[PDB]
């Protein structure tokens, strides 16, 4: 029972509960927010030597002109996911003319893992995903996945092995402003209410390559490079 | 040790306080009875006066309750084993008892012995996991059938029990070792009749008395529920004051059977028709 | 509890080499070569009288001029011959002429290879192996009476003779002590007859055993079941003489 | 303990332990570096001898898979060796297709998936392998090592085999004093030294050096071993270094 | 358990189990006179907020001259009849006659041990009751089991105790035994081996064949609640 | 199904005895005649025996079979058995043989042993028949190794053992039987052995050239049984 | 020790009277009687005939009927021991005493024992890791090293029994020592022939005799029963007062306690 | 003391091992030997071969592959042939499609990308044996090592099997020595001859326990037994 993805004695499976721990192998926080209508999207970029170009590190991906997504897991399973993202958005809209939503993609690759929980020739994936885009008809949104496919929406949201010191300090926030996003227009000037949020609530400081950035601009997704982000930092000269 | 043996104080039971049971008596006693009565009759023809017998049947019974008024009207002795009380935590202390046990009955051929379980010495195997326990129902059957058992089966009949047949060694029985059993079932309805007339006998120049009208309705096992009913119905009169004690009353009682009767909850599978 | 394609510690197989002793509960089978022909023998292990051993076969016929005796399990091989078959009339066919011993023999014992990896592009059939053995025994016009021997192991030797299963290891001895060059065929179609009136569980008779030659000048013959017979009185002849 | 017996079983601490016992399987093999120089990158790699009845100089260890890259290996020696014979023709599929050479992070994205296939079933080896390659496309520089598991990041070094941890300390005692820019030929120099430098674990036995680079500057940015003075230029400057 | 090997000593692992497991199951009975047949279940719930009225469930047909009963499971049982009625239109495309059951079932059991033999796949939880008519050998009945082996028979029974209740039709089965008169053993044949001797008309299922219509014809007929409620009243239940 | 290292199989070791339970028949070949004769329950009560299926079963015009044992593992192999036969007579345009069929299943019951997750069967039958355009009667004995054989005689099922040797004591090659009357008697006189009951426990059935198939009632068969159990007695 | 040992008393058993068997019966007395009849045959192909034999269980159907037949038979002594009996709490006391039995054999070259139902001792060689039950692993070794140390045999005879081999018995029997494996169990239809070919000797069947399907349909059993087939006969005279000897009620037992043990009878299936 | 990894391939060990494989590589030490070596312009096989009885004809050594190419093998024969037949088609399609005839050095190098696809997968055992690989081409003459791992590699003489050190050690002894031989075979061919006497367990060499077979910058693949090497003995 203890090797394989049949039903438990009890009715869990062993295989699965793993799997959601086989994730936290790299003590990694990132974070998820709606902008007005934009949005924003950072985690942890850890380098403990000094021989890499971390040019070429990254988690967060670009998959469109439009969209974008983000991992905390072991990179070589999130490629393979990283790849039929690519394939699966093309196959939508050489069928149909447009350009591949997140609600529909999430519900495509959220099927995807239950068939891999169906049988057992496969190995699962130990990652999770928050999947960030614009929609022309549903507006700045994202998606998060786990490997079984409980997928669902957030407002705003984070993940790592550190989510009560931060998930907490969020839900404090709307109890004290009390809406769904943001009230402010410009996606530049509201990373600095994450970056600001992290280090407060119950993160440790950072430096310019610390972090990284994804947006997912109006008909635009694309990271950011140091001095847009130092820039970016240096906002907190007013605060 | 003689505290096992057989008693001075014999209980105070019979069996004519045992309503239902008509025919079992004349199944049983003459093995124990008849030849032991007139060995010269049974000699006439002299064909084995056996050795003992089995009784199997459920719970609710009074297998046990059988066996303490046969211990009156006896002519012989009734000892009890307080059964599993013969071992011990060691080794050499089971087949000594049992050396003890066959020869405290030779000197009394009229005087018999009572199981009431042996699902506590069933179905022996071994492989390393087992015990000591299969040691000795070895040599008590060793002693039952060997050359100095027949002459206790010359003196002696003797009767196992338990309340769980099949789940014990077959190898036991050759049958001869144990020439005939029995079942004790659980009784009919007009058999529970007259049980009800044994215990309640209490009501006070009362009328409007059905004891048919009470196993008119039963459908359970036991015949000692009779009494479980009947006991806790004059728990009602003890309460509210009043000795005397009627029909409807003594009905509800059967209320604490509600649970009994209705506490089996069931299964909505309907995996296979 | 070992499996096929599974080494051990010292590599020496498991079920091969098992299957290496299957042959040792089963029939006597023998076959003996002289420069002017070859022969073949056999022990029935006929259980009953009622029987008619006629329908026993442990001997075949390929050709007008080959032949092969079964020994071990006597029904599996009943397959391969019909492999052998096809080979033989096919070579037949694109070549218009009888082939060499060497060019089918090598296919028979590329056959029981291919539980795993057969010859180049094999699926693999053979759950298990073959678990019986044999012996060849035919001329062609290139070396010579070459009797040949197969195993399921998927390897063949030749050989002057020897024997196989139940008396393999005793009576080879005999065999292995009185064979030379210059002997006769029919001394050969009755010393095996001094050596399987050996390790027979009853006296010998006509239908416990049967033989057949083999000849460039004829081909392939199979005796009768008395014309075995009349050369053992023949043996008697020095049974009794000497 | 009971988990640990095949491929695609996770553990309770999230894992799969049996890649990680394919670790020491790559660590029980030969030494092996490459450098991002300034303008290409190199190639260098230990190469034991059991007996003087090995060849010298005909039993190559670095391959090629097109011509603008090379590649090495440390570790088993088949197994290293099958994935570019999958390379071989990944990339010439690939060409195959809009007329123009492979990038690097082409490769990588071509095979780097690759094997996490050999670590989805129950069925297959992973392959016990640690990998480097590099080259040149339009962009500029490439590196990259690769780790059974998969994953690859892009270095300005590497080391395999047991040669570890002399390497890793000494490039770090290597990048802060020239950080500034290395061409090709001169890392040619001080890269034959780490392999002299790093033999000492198994200073028993004995080898012969194989180098090679490939530069923008100097070859075109084409592949080309090393066969000449220059090689021995370097080794009689590496035994200063150890001097 | 590696269905296809034998036991030590020649018998199976699984198989012995399976027709042992049934036993769980309802009951379904078969019956035959020289004039007309009858059959029988006791649904294995009859709660009363469910649609009790309509489950037809125990009983389904085949075509326009055959009548079953069933044994095991929902669904395994479930997709044989959908097989098997193929195979019926399937014989009158090709012929145009009617369909004898004497191929029928000698012609499908045969894919039960087809999933014994090999696939590594379970044999079917199934058995059944089966019922019809040609004109060449009259009347029938016959059975089967997750084995493939059938037997035809006059009256039978299955599931709890039917070893049991096959005695009950030992006595009292008669060779001109009539419809009406034997009709009344079924329920009878079932008003003892109940365990619910509180019995509803709502809890059992039923079915009929008969000759009825002249001309030769016959009658695939299917009793509702209330007809076979008052039946029920006939044999003298309340 | 592999290979023991005492030579033997594990499943074939253990099959070959599925057989050894069941019911028990047999056959004969007569001075020009051949016969078989095998096994029923009486006291099945409740039932008409005109529809089961009987151990005899007909494969062709001239030629019939007995199994034992399972009786599903039977059904398949005459299907595909009366294939080739119905088959074998429109290519060649000449009838079969007995051997021919016999040698076809004689290997069908090793395709069904060399394979992945197949199981061998609990099935042993024989044959009977004579070849068209001949006389010399035919019959052949098989189990599911393959290994065919002519016993002039053959049975398998119960309490079999002595039933084996009982011919021995009856059967002559050079006095083989002479009519049906005593060659039924030969085959009735070694199964009643087993029988233990009356007639209506067993079933038989014969042959003669041209098709000459005949089964006889249970009626038919307590005329003879009555002769002997009339010769039971001195 | 030896109070148990000399067992003297053998019973009416009636060696000869039991209807059993030969086969197996002159198998023994050729292992023993004949022995002590004219043993200079054995001397003259010199021959050391065995040393005891061991028959197996298949319990209520004369495991030792013989025995006690034997016993009144015996001619010479006889011995009798459990095993259970001869163990104590404390080491090697049995132990110390299984010894002295062969000198007790050493009393006599009329020297012969059967043997208690050993189910309890030597039974099979676990470990016994878990304490305390190494003692019977203690003394079995005390034993057989004991019987095979060296010794000319001194007609040190013996004679075993038990109800389950397979269970038991692993290493312990060794050819030679104990050469004859043998067997006793049902004979499907001898229960039938000899039986009653004892039991007619009281009973008078007193309106026929019957016995001519008061038999056996190959119904599975043991023939041990028979002796209750014949008593409830009487019984149910005595339920119905018949002084005689009926046929008619007879038929009941069988169809009362063969009736009970009830078998699968699952042969809807090899048909 | 009974590691469970000695099973199916895949499993590596816990210190990086695939006990099946050293486990199957010990099986050419119960094989025989077959010694091969090479000048600068001609190279040598060489086999004792291993006879049943006194009655028997003898297990073989040798195989021509082509023209310009044979081997020789230790251990299996069944496995190892397959192989050969194998790369007939990988040296007749080179001769058909090209016939720009076949370079030895890449057949091992498809010959080390066969075996690695048999290992890791379920099901199939490797080609268990070591062989030696002999020709000619442009570049002059070359040998070969084989072991059943993938390994193979460019030697100038080797040995194989049991008893094989005796051999092996003349070679170090002698490498200075038969690597200036060109054009007289004949006692190139002894060298091995004498150095392997260094195993014989009293086994006293013979006319037909013997076979060599050897290859030139001239010579097409020959064989030499039966009855031609009395030249040798
Ligand atoms: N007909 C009866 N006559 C007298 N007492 C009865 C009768 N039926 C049931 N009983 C009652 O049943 C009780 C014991 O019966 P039951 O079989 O339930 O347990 P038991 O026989 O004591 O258990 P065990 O046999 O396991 O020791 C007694 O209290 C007794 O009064
Ligand atoms: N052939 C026979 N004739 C008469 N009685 C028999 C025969 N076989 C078995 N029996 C009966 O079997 C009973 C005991 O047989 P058996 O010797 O097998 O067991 P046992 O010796 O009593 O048991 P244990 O050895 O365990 O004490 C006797 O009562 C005897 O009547």
């Amino acid at each position: 029972d203890r090797h394989i993805t049949i039903f438990s004695p009890e009715g869990r499976l062993y295989q699965v509960e793993y799997a959601f721990k086989a994730t936290n192998q790299t003590n990694i926080n990132s974070l998820a927010v709606r902008g007005k209508d934009c949005t924003v999207v950072i985690s942890q970029k850890k380098v403990p030597d000094k021989l890499l170009d971390p040019t070429t590190v990254s988690y967060i991906f670009c998959i469109s002109r439009t969209i974008g997504m983000v991992v905390n897991g072991p990179i070589p399973d999130a490629r393979n996911a990283a790849l039929r993202a690519k394939a699966e958005a093309a196959e939508f809209r050489y069928k149909y003319g447009y350009d591949m939503p997140c609600d529909v993609l999430a519900k495509r690759m959220a099927n995807l893992s239950q068939i891999y929980t169906q049988r057992a020739y496969m190995r699962p994936l130990g990652v999770i995903l928050t999947f960030v885009s614009v929609d022309e008809e549903l507006g700045p949104s994202i998606y998060k996945t786990d490997p079984a496919g409980y997928y669902v929406g957030y407002k705003a949201t984070a993940t790592g092995p550190k989510q009560q010191e931060i998930t907490t300090n969020l839900e404090n926030h709307f109890k004290k402003s009390k809406i769904d996003h943001i009230n402010e227009e410009s996606w530049e000037k509201v990373v600095e209410f994450a970056i600001t949020h992290m280090i407060d609530a119950l993160g440790t400081e950072f430096s310019k390559n610390d972090l990284e950035v994804g947006v997912a601009t109006k008909d635009k997704f694309f990271t950011l490079s140091a001095e847009n982000i130092e820039e970016r930092l240096v906002a907190i000269a007013e605060q | 040790l003689v505290s096992l043996m057989m008693v001075e104080k014999v209980p105070d039971s019979t069996y004519d306080m045992v309503g239902g049971l008509t025919k079992q008596i004349k199944e049983i006693k003459e093995v124990i009875e008849l030849p032991v009565k007139h060995p010269e009759l049974f000699e006439s023809l002299g064909i084995a006066q056996p050795k003992g017998v089995i009784l199997y049947g459920p719970p609710g019974t009074g297998k046990t309750l059988l066996a303490r008024a046969v211990a009156h009207h006896t002519d012989c002795k009734f000892i009890r084993v307080s059964g599993a009380e013969l071992v011990q935590k060691y080794i050499g202390e089971g087949s000594r008892m049992v050396r003890e046990l066959f020869v405290m009955a030779r000197e009394h051929a009229p005087s018999i012995i009572f199981m009431d379980e042996i699902d506590s010495i069933g179905s022996t195997r071994v492989e390393g996991s087992g015990g000591g326990d299969s040691e000795v129902q070895r040599t008590m059957l060793e002693l039952l059938n060997q050359l100095d058992g027949f002459e206790t089966s010359k003196n002696i009949k003797i009767i196992m029990a338990t309340n769980r047949l099949d789940i014990l060694d077959p190898a036991l029985l050759r049958p001869g070792r144990i020439d005939r059993k029995i079942e004790f079932p659980p009784p009919s309805v007009a058999a529970r009749a007259e049980i009800l007339r044994i215990h309640s006998r209490k009501m006070n120049l009362t009328r409007g008395i059905n004891l048919r009208k009470v196993a008119e309705k039963m459908n359970g096992c036991s015949g000692a529920d009779v009494k479980g009913v009947c006991t806790e119905a004059g728990m009602y009169a003890l309460r509210e004051r009043r000795i005397h004690v009627t029909q409807e009353d003594f009905e509800l009682a059967v209320g604490k059977v509600m649970n009994k009767n209705q506490e089996t909850a069931i299964s909505v599978a309907k995996l296979f028709k | 509890d070992r499996g096929v394609s599974t080494f051990s510690p010292e590599g020496r197989l498991f079920q091969v080499e098992y299957s290496l002793e299957a042959i040792k509960l089963g029939s006597t089978a023998i076959g003996i070569a002289t420069k002017e022909g070859v022969v073949l023998g056999v022990e029935k292990r006929a259980t009953s009288p009622l029987l008619e051993s006629d329908s026993i076969e442990k001997i075949v016929e390929i050709d007008r001029h080959i032949g092969c005796a079964m020994s071990g399990l006597t029904a599996d091989a009943r397959s391969m011959i019909e492999h052998a078959r096809t080979a033989a009339v096919t070579h037949n066919l694109y070549y218009d002429e009888d082939i060499n011993v060497e060019s089918l023999t090598q296919s028979v014992c590329d056959l029981a290879l291919r539980f795993g990896e057969g010859a180049s592009g094999e699926e693999r059939l053979m759950s298990r192996p073959f678990g019986v053995a044999l012996l060849i025994a035919g001329h062609d016009a290139d070396d010579g009476y070459q009797l040949f021997h197969a195993e399921p192991s998927g390897t063949f030797y030749r050989y002057n003779a020897k024997a196989i299963g139940s008396g393999s290891e005793g009576a080879q001895a005999e065999l292995l002590n009185e064979w030379h060059s210059s002997l006769t065929l029919k001394e050969a179609e009755l010393l095996v007859l001094k050596i399987l009136k050996q390790v027979m569980e009853e006296k010998l008779d006509e239908n416990n055993a049967q033989l057949s030659c083999i000849t460039k000048q004829d081909g392939f013959k199979i005796y009768d079941n008395e014309k075995t017979a009349e050369l053992i009185k023949e043996l008697k002849e020095k049974e009794a003489a000497e | 303990t009971g988990y640990d017996l095949s491929n695609s079983v996770f553990s309770p601490d999230g894992r799969n332990f049996q890649v990680e016992y394919a670790v020491k399987a790559v660590e029980n093999g030969t030494t092996s570096i490459g450098i991002k120089c300034n303008d290409g990158v190199v190639f260098a790699v230990e190469k034991l001898i059991t007996s003087k009845l090995l060849v010298p100089q005909k039993n190559v260890k670095i391959q090629v898979v097109d011509r603008h890259i090379g590649c090495v290996y440390s570790g088993l020696i088949p197994d290293g060796r099958h994935l570019v014979n999958r390379g071989r023709e990944e990339a010439a599929s690939f060409k195959k297709l809009y007329k123009t050479p492979i990038p690097i992070p082409a490769f990588a994205d071509r095979l780097g998936q690759y094997v996490q296939a050999h670590t989805l079933y129950n069925s297959v080896r992973p392959f016990g392998v640690s990998t480097i390659f590099g080259g040149v496309d339009k962009n500029g520089a490439h590196l990259y090592m690769l780790e059974p598991s998969g994953s690859y990041w892009g270095y300005k070094g590497a080391a395999t085999g047991k040669g570890r941890q002399s390497a890793k300390a000494e490039l770090e005692k290597l990048v802060d004093h020239h950080p500034e820019g290395l061409s090709a030929r001169e890392a040619v120099k001080q890269a034959a030294k780490i392999i002299y430098l790093a033999h000492e674990d198994n200073k028993e036995k004995d080898f012969e050096l194989e180098i090679s680079w490939c530069s923008l500057s100097e070859t075109n940015g084409l592949h080309k071993f090393v066969k000449g003075d220059l090689l021995q230029e370097a080794i009689d400057f590496a035994q200063k270094e150890i001097n | 358990s590696r269905t296809t090997i034998f036991s030590p000593e020649g018998r199976l692992y699984q198989v012995e189990y399976a027709l042992e497991s049934i036993s769980h199951a309802g009951t379904a009975i078969g019956i035959m006179a020289s004039d007309g047949i009858v059959l029988a279940a006791e649904r294995k719930v009859t709660s009363t907020l469910l649609e009790q009225d309509t489950s037809t469930e125990k009983l389904y047909k085949l075509n326009d001259k055959i009548a079953v009963a069933v044994a095991g499971l929902t669904a395994d049982a479930e997709i044989l009849i959908n097989t098997a009625r193929i195979h019926a239109q399937n014989y009158l495309k090709t012929y145009n006659e009617d369909i004898p059951v004497e191929i029928l079932v000698r012609r499908l059991s045969d894919i039960k041990q087809g999933y014994t033999q090999h696939g590594g796949l379970r044999p079917f939880g199934v058995s059944f009751i089966y019922a019809g008519y040609d004109d060449r050998y009259g009347y029938q009945l016959y059975t089967s089991n997750p084995s493939g082996n059938y037997t035809g028979w006059k009256a039978i029974s299955v599931g709890a105790n039917t070893s049991a209740a096959q005695t009950l039709l030992q006595m009292d089965y008669k060779d001109d035994m009539k419809v009406d008169d034997a009709i009344e053993l079924a329920l009878k044949t079932l008003s003892k081996t109940t365990d619910s001797s509180a019995l509803t008309y709502d809890r059992l299922e039923f079915a009929t064949i008969r000759k009825g219509a002249n001309d030769g014809e016959v009658y695939q007929k299917i009793f509702k609640p209330q007809e076979i409620k008052d039946i029920l009243v006939k044999t003298g239940i309340t | 199904s592999i290979f023991s290292p005492d030579g033997h199989i594990f499943q074939v070791e253990y099959a070959l005895e599925a057989v050894k339970r069941g019911t028990c028949a047999v056959g004969v070949k007569g001075k020009n005649c051949v016969v078989l004769g095998c096994e029923r329950r009486s006291t099945l009560k409740l039932q008409d025996t005109r529809i089961t299926p009987s151990k005899v079963s007909k494969i062709d015009s001239h030629v019939v079979l007995s199994f034992s044992g399972l009786n599903a593992d039977s059904r398949i192999l005459i299907e595909k058995a009366r294939v080739e036969a119905q088959s074998h007579r429109l290519t060649l345009e000449d009838p079969v043989t007995v051997e021919y069929l016999t040698r076809y299943v004689a290997g069908v019951q090793q395709r069904y042993t060399q394979s992945g997750g197949v199981r061998p069967f609990g099935v042993s039958t024989l044959i009977a028949g004579f070849d068209p355009r001949d006389d010399e009667p035919k019959l052949y004995q098989t189990e599911p190794s393959g290994i065919y054989s002519s016993w002039s005689a053959q049975t398998i099922g119960r309490n079999s053992k002595t039933v084996r040797e009982f011919l021995e004591k009856n059967y002559d090659r050079k006095e083989p039987p002479a009519t049906v009357e005593e060659c039924v008697k030969l085959t009735v006189r070694s199964l009643l052995e087993v029988v233990q009951t009356g007639a209506k426990n067993i079933e038989i059935t014969v042959v003669k050239p041209d098709s000459d198939i005949v089964a006889l009632s249970s009626e038919e068969i307590n005329q003879y049984v009555t002769q002997i159990e009339q010769e039971k007695q001195e | 020790m030896v109070s148990v040992m000399k067992m003297d008393k053998s019973p009416t058993e009636s060696y000869s009277d039991i209807g059993g068997l030969e086969s197996q019966i002159q198998e023994i007395k050729e292992s023993v009687e004949l022995p002590l009849t004219h043993p200079e045959l054995y001397e003259e192909m010199g021959i050391k005939p065995p040393k005891g034999v061991i028959l197996y269980g298949a319990p209520g159907t004369g495991k030792t009927l013989l025995a006690k037949a034997v016993a009144n038979q015996t001619s010479a002594t006889f011995l009798r021991i459990v095993g259970s009996e001869l163990i104590q709490k404390y080491l090697g006391d049995g132990p110390r005493l299984c010894r002295q039995i062969f000198k007790v054999a050493g009393e006599n070259a009329p020297s012969i024992v059967f043997i208690d139902e050993i189910d309890a001792i030597g039974t099979k060689r676990y470990d016994s890791n878990s304490g305390g039950e190494r003692e019977i692993q203690r003394t079995m070794l005390e034993l057989l090293n004991q019987l095979d140390g060296f010794d000319d045999r001194g007609d040190v005879k013996v004679i075993m029994a038990t109800n389950k081999i397979e269970t038991l018995d692993p290493a312990l029997i060794r050819p030679g020592r104990i050469d004859r494996k043998i067997l006793f169990e049902n004979p499907d239809l001898s229960t039938k022939k000899k039986i009653l070919g004892i039991h007619t000797s009281k009973m008078n069947l007193s309106e026929d005799v019957n016995l001519e399907t008061l038999v056996t349909t190959k119904d599975d059993l043991s023939g041990a029963d028979i002796q209750a087939m014949c008593t409830e006969a009487g019984l149910l005279a005595l339920r119905e007062r018949r002084m005689q000897v009926t046929a008619e009620d007879f038929k009941q037992a069988k169809e009362r306690v063969m009736k009970n043990k009830v078998e699968e009878n699952l042969e809807g299936l090899y048909l | 003391f009974r590691n469970n990894y000695d099973g199916d391939t895949v499993t590596f060990s816990p210190t990086g091992r695939l006990f099946q494989v050293e486990y199957a590589l010990e099986a050419i030490k119960q094989g025989s030997v077959t010694v091969g070596l090479r000048s600068n312009t001609h190279a040598v096989l060489v086999a004792l071969k291993r006879n049943a009885d006194e009655l028997s004809s003898y297990q073989k050594k040798i195989i021509k592959c082509d023209e310009h190419m044979g081997l020789s093998l230790a251990g299996l024969a069944p496995d190892a042939r397959v192989l050969s037949n194998y790369l007939r088609q990988q040296c007749n399609y080179s001769s058909l499609v090209f016939n720009r005839k076949l370079a030895v050095e890449r057949a091992g190098h498809l010959l080390c990308d066969k075996a690695q696809k048999n290992t890791q997968s379920y099901g199939g055992r490797p080609y268990g044996v070591g062989l030696l690989i002999i020709g000619y081409d442009k570049s002059g003459a070359h040998l070969l090592e084989f072991q059943p791992s993938g390994n193979v590699t460019e030697l100038y003489g080797t040995a194989i099997g049991a008893r094989s050190q005796g051999a092996k050690t003349y070679l170090e002894r002698t490498l200075d020595t038969f690597i200036k031989i060109d054009g007289n075979p004949d006692e190139l061919i002894k060298a091995g001859v004498e150095a392997i006497s260094q195993s014989l367990r009293d086994e006293s060499l013979t006319v037909d326990n013997l076979s060599i077979a050897i290859v030139g910058k001239d010579t097409p693949f020959t064989i030499y037994d039966g009855e031609a090497v009395a030249k040798y003995i």
